[PDB]
RNA sequence: UAGACGGUGAGAGCCCGGUACGCGAAAACCCGGCACCUGCCUAGUAUCAAUUCCCGAGUAGCAGCGGGCCCGUGGAAUCCGCUGUGAAUCCGCCGGGACCACCCGGUAAGCCUAAAUACUCCUCGAUGACCGAUAGCGGAUUAGUACCGUGAGGGAAUGGUGAAAAGUACCCCGGGAGGGGAGUGAAAGAGUACCUGAAACCGUGUGCCUACAAUCCGUCAGAGCCUCCUUUUCCUCUCCGGAGGAGGGUGGUGAUGGCGUGCCUUUUGAAGAAUGAGCCUGCGAGUCAGGGACAUGUCGCAAGGUUAACCCGUGUGGGGUAGCCGCAGCGAAAGCGAGUCUGAAUAGGGCGACCCACACGCGCAUACGCGCGUGUGAAUAGUGGCGUGUUCUGGACCCGAA
RNA sequence: AUGCCGUGGUGUAAAGCGUGGCAGUGAGACGGCGGGGGAUAAGCUCCGUACGUCGAAAGGGAAACAGCCCAGAUCGCCGGC
RNA sequence: CGCGGCACAUCCACCUUGUGGUGGGUGUGGGUAGGGGAGCGUCCCUCAUUCAGCGAAGCCACCGGGUGACCGGUGGUGGA
């Protein structure tokens, strides 16, 4: 019978705690600092390179603008329609969420990477150019 | 959990003060001045466990040299004479024969003298 | 895998089948330890506190002049190097609770009950006392005909109030509902006694 | 609370698909008459941050 | 249905107060039910017409200077304040980030609205991997007292006999204070200076060394005394024991010989005539919060992992899919997508994707392979807990100014 | 003359290189050699040097003596060179 | 250099032929700032087990022990 005095964690899960500043036999008086300067009593910021112009102000900005109205399509490849649906049938935006190939409540989009051999009848948003070539060659149909 | 320190802290204070019984002044009475003295005593001991191997050897040579010159040989030629004769008696015992049994030290001189080169200043 | 249900002052009145995916799981020791630790840490009340140098009463002014005295310069009378000063890095009120996932809690529980079912330590009863008024002397005698050990877990339903009252003040008997089974209370007890209405509720809630 | 990302570094760096950090190049915003076009073409595009700045740029971008 | 907690001459469910569980309210107050009482309604409704009147004024709009919004006057809308100008009542008017046109939403300048939320001087009931007299409140004790300051204000120190006071009757030295003998008690090795009674510091007794020697005060070599134990042949008082002596061995001392420049911080370098410390006991410095950030150890599940607020439970347990990270990238972006941006390019490059160690058929080639079907079933991978190292925001390792 | 870059042999465990976690240091001193500033003065000042020791190195020698000569303390020994 | 103890690294043979021990060569082990690894001691809580008015803790003395922080035994005082 397992009791509570038989429970012990895995080897290496729980290491001890080096308490700094407790004697010369361990990390001693200066507690891993050694200095007499700013590093001895404070924290030097990352954004400060000594007084020269830093890396976040020498360099120019990245060009352009973010689009405020960018629609984003979640992506399923037709090489995963073959692997997840190996007997064909109707493929929809709702059947791809349950099979784990795409997220909820987003606009799906079938791309064309991989090998498709099943006769699938897929109904997505905004098919690719090479997706329509690989689905109709297997006898299927690609409807919006 | 607030921890009092005195049961832990007295363990090393009773070890220094028992190691310091026999020190005059404040060095048997006070923990701060008797820990300083234990740092020097255990260095002087380490320094002198290694130095007393060359103090007793410095005492044995002074007695081998003292008992060589009663048998009109020097220490300089007694040790040359005992390597050519193949006697590997160390200097602890070669200086203990000279006190305990002085008639067996004259015989070791006669072996060291006879097994020595005839002209000691000649090129070998 | 098969458990015979016992009656008070009587004999067997059936058999309850323990399913294998719920009572025959290999015991993961390094998983039961994280779930026990995450339960006892959620029982720390955490109410412990001290005062820092800005909450100890007084200590606003600089106490005397800095130069010319030959004393050290001291800043405030409630500094932590003083007697009566604030505590530096002292305890504050904490919430020592952890966030163990659901699939690790419910797997350490099944591992704890599997090690009971594998050693012949799971029992099943129809009730504890046959009547409706409680009686400890009859419920103590019936838990001694089952087991002879010191720590007994009794898992009975929430609606059976007449049997919960019979085993409240016994030394070494812990009482909980079927929907309150946890790893610490199962591993503490040498023996685990399910009511037959309570054993069919733990199984049915886990298919 | 919650860590704030440096607003000047999030406008001057970005990440690729495998975790490299890219940036643009200086000496190209103005004074462009005397510069031969083999120099303003060397300053075109984007480069990977050097291996000696890649630690500090990471702690700004996170 | 009582094994919660405490008290009693030491660990009490069965000795006491109580606990589980039940009963109990003259009167006063609060809550609720019903009467009395108080108030409202008992004339409009439906259809048609589209001419008229009304739909909150020094208000909205506009302009000047400001305030606040992610928005620091900017192309600057929405909202609010002062000055000037100053409308219209539905074909009216405001808003949808300058503005115009169409369209969609809405009726400003009058007022009142419970619940969800914030807090605890104070009242009851509970609790603590919180403190236990330098701690916990400043305050267990005359405590905001004594004391300091003209004032506003500052602001302490002090707990423990014993189970029971049984608190030492009586005699003795003494002016008393205090003690000795008796007596109490299990114990005065508990005596109102009181449980345990450490260290600094101060005496008394005793063993050894010390008054011709220049000493970081110790260390190694080392004689002589002193003490206490025992092989060893006597004393055979002899059964003994030590009576003594020779020998060995513990503990104390240390004549005398060598070596030896205190601890700490700071420094190129200190025994330093650089800095800090009179001594002892007590206290006094990398802590904690966050689904934070980067990296790693380990555990769970795995193309998935995980919930947050909240709801339900005597709990640490059971529900909860909103969200987050992974799932395909490139580009300033529209976009296109195993590719994509630059370009006139089927040029080259940037970023990204892409497995022959193995048999096959196979256009071919000395071979290895270039290519393609299928396994020999190429080896992948993320996420969420918990440890640790760093780091960010906060007082952030502690102490210290003018 | 040395020093430097390349290459082929031979020798050498704790050499090197890439990529991440955590650093500390960024006031040096003296002696050898080669030079500038100084009066070829300085325990002067500023350089160079797969040069040294100190820093951070105790032990032995130089009477004493961070830096000079010999030599790198794992611990024990009343052993030898 | 000789003779014994300890530790680290690597090599070479075994055992569950690395989750690790045993055995044998060779090499190594001064050290500040600092990095990494492995531990002693004190206090609180849970689980198990065992001592305690036939004397616990705390204290003092003595005799021992371990590679270090330190630990054990006997006795004295003490009273949970
Ligand atoms: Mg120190
Ligand atoms: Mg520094
Ligand atoms: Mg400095
Ligand atoms: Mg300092
Ligand atoms: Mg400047
Ligand atoms: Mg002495
Ligand atoms: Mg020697
Ligand atoms: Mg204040
Ligand atoms: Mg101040
Ligand atoms: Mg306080
Ligand atoms: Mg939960
Ligand atoms: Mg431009
Ligand atoms: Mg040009
Ligand atoms: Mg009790
Ligand atoms: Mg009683
Ligand atoms: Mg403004
Ligand atoms: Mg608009
Ligand atoms: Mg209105
Ligand atoms: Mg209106
Ligand atoms: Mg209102
Ligand atoms: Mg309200
Ligand atoms: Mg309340
Ligand atoms: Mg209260
Ligand atoms: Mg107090
Ligand atoms: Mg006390
Ligand atoms: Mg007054
Ligand atoms: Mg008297
Ligand atoms: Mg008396
Ligand atoms: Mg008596
Ligand atoms: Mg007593
Ligand atoms: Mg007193
Ligand atoms: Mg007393
Ligand atoms: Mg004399
Ligand atoms: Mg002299
Ligand atoms: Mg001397
Ligand atoms: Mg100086
Ligand atoms: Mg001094
Ligand atoms: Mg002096
Ligand atoms: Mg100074
Ligand atoms: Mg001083
Ligand atoms: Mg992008
Ligand atoms: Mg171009
Ligand atoms: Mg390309
Ligand atoms: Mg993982
Ligand atoms: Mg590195
Ligand atoms: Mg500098
Ligand atoms: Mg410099
Ligand atoms: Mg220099
Ligand atoms: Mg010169
Ligand atoms: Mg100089
Ligand atoms: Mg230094
Ligand atoms: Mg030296
Ligand atoms: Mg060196
Ligand atoms: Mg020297
Ligand atoms: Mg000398
Ligand atoms: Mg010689
Ligand atoms: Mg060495
Ligand atoms: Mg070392
Ligand atoms: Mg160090
Ligand atoms: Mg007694
Ligand atoms: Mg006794
Ligand atoms: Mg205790
Ligand atoms: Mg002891
Ligand atoms: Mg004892
Ligand atoms: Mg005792």
């Amino acid at each position: 019978t397992l009791k509570l005095h038989d429970l012990r964690p895995a080897r290496g899960s729980k290491i001890a705690r080096t308490r700094v500043g407790r004697g010369d036999g361990s990390k001693g008086k200066t507690a891993g600092r050694g200095t007499k300067g700013t590093r001895a009593r404070k924290q030097v910021p990352v954004t400060f390179e000594g007084g020269q112009m830093p890396i976040h102000m020498r360099l120019p900005k990245l060009k352009g603008f973010r689009n405020r109205f960018r629609t984003e399509y979640e992506i399923v490849n037709v090489g995963d329609i073959n692997r997840l649906f190996p007997q064909g049938g109707a493929v929809g935006v709702d059947d791809l969420v349950a099979k784990g190939a795409v997220r909820k409540n987003a606009l799906v989009k079938v791309l064309g990477d991989g090998k498709l051999t099943a006769k699938v009848d897929v109904s997505a948003h905004k098919f690719s150019g090479s997706a329509r070539a690989k689905i109709t060659a297997a006898g299927g149909s690609a409807t919006e | 959990a607030r921890v009092k320190r005195a049961v832990n802290a007295h363990k090393k204070r009773r070890s220094i003060l028992k190691a310091s019984r026999g020190y005059r002044g404040q060095r048997s009475r006070l923990y701060r001045k008797a820990k300083e003295q234990q740092l020097h005593s255990l260095n002087y001991a380490y320094r002198d466990r290694r130095a007393r191997k060359g103090e007793f050897r410095k005492l044995w040579i002074a007695r081998i040299n003292a008992a060589a010159r009663l048998n009109d040989i020097t220490y300089n030629r007694l040790i040359q004479g005992l390597k050519a004769a193949g006697v590997e008696v160390d200097r602890k015992n070669l200086a203990d024969i000279a006190i305990s049994d002085p008639a067996a030290f004259t015989a070791l001189v006669d072996v060291a003298r006879a097994a020595l080169p005839e002209d000691v200043n000649a090129p070998s | 895998l098969k458990i015979d249900v016992k009656t008070p002052a009587g004999k067997v009145d059936g058999a309850i089948e323990l399913p294998a995916e719920l009572f025959d799981v290999p015991a993961n020791i390094a998983l039961m330890h994280q779930v026990v630790t995450a339960q006892r840490a959620a029982a720390r009340q955490g109410t412990h506190s001290t005062k820092t140098r800005g909450e100890v009463s007084g200590g606003g002014r600089k106490p005397y002049r800095q130069k010319g005295t030959g004393r050290a310069r001291q800043g405030s009378t409630r500094a932590p190097q003083f007697t009566g000063g604030g505590v530096v890095h002292g305890p504050k009120p904490r919430d020592y609770s952890q966030r163990t996932p659901k699939k690790m809690i419910a797997a350490a529980l099944r591992g704890a009950l599997s090690d009971r079912a594998r050693n012949g330590r799971i029992h099943a009863i129809t009730e504890l006392v046959e009547g409706q008024n409680p009686s400890t002397k009859s419920a103590r005698a019936f838990l001694a005909s089952l087991t002879e050990r010191k720590q007994v877990l009794v898992v009975i339903g929430r609606s059976d109030e007449a049997g919960a009252k019979s085993v409240r003040n016994l030394p070494g008997v812990h009482i909980l509902a079927p929907d309150q089974l946890n790893t610490y209370d199962v591993l503490r007890a040498d023996d685990v006694v399910f009511s037959v209405e309570a054993l069919n509720a733990y199984i049915a809630a886990n298919t | 609370p919650k860590a704030k990302t440096h607003s000047g570094a999030s406008k001057r760096f970005r990440r690729t698909g495998t975790g490299k950090i890219v940036r643009q190049k200086a000496n190209r915003r103005h004074l462009l008459e005397h510069k031969p076009s083999t120099r303003t073409r060397r300053l075109d595009g984007r480069t990977v941050v050097a291996a000696n700045d890649t630690k500090r740029v990471t702690s700004l971008l996170n």
